[PDB]
């Protein structure tokens, strides 16, 4: 499975054999995951944080 | 003088040393930013009394 392996030293092959192929790459980027659960680092209000 | 002088041929490299790559895929995400206002209120006044 080439998506669960990589830095194979003597590489590797896999025959597409399908029709119809989609591809979702929503959760692909580690960023986007990052975004989610905070754009900005999180600060605590001056008001508590004191 | 009527001759055929020259030729060009459709022949292409079989990529099987893969010294080709074409083209790249990269994945990309933009972000765009909506913030909220507020907007003025409107007041009903009445007596205390």
């Amino acid at each position: 499975s080439i998506e669960d392996q990589g830095t194979t030293i003597h590489g590797d092959v896999e025959l597409v054999v399908e029709n119809e192929t989609s591809a979702d790459v929503s959760s692909v980027l580690a960023e986007v995951d990052q975004i989610e659960n905070n754009p900005v680092e999180e600060v605590l209000d001056a008001d508590d944080a004191v | 003088d009527l001759a055929v002088i020259g030729f060009e041929l459709d022949t292409r490299f079989t990529n099987t040393n893969r010294r080709q790559r074409g083209h790249l895929l990269q994945t990309r995400a933009l972000q765009f930013r909506h913030p909220i206002p507020m907007h003025a209120p409107v007041t009903l006044p009445m007596d205390t009394m």
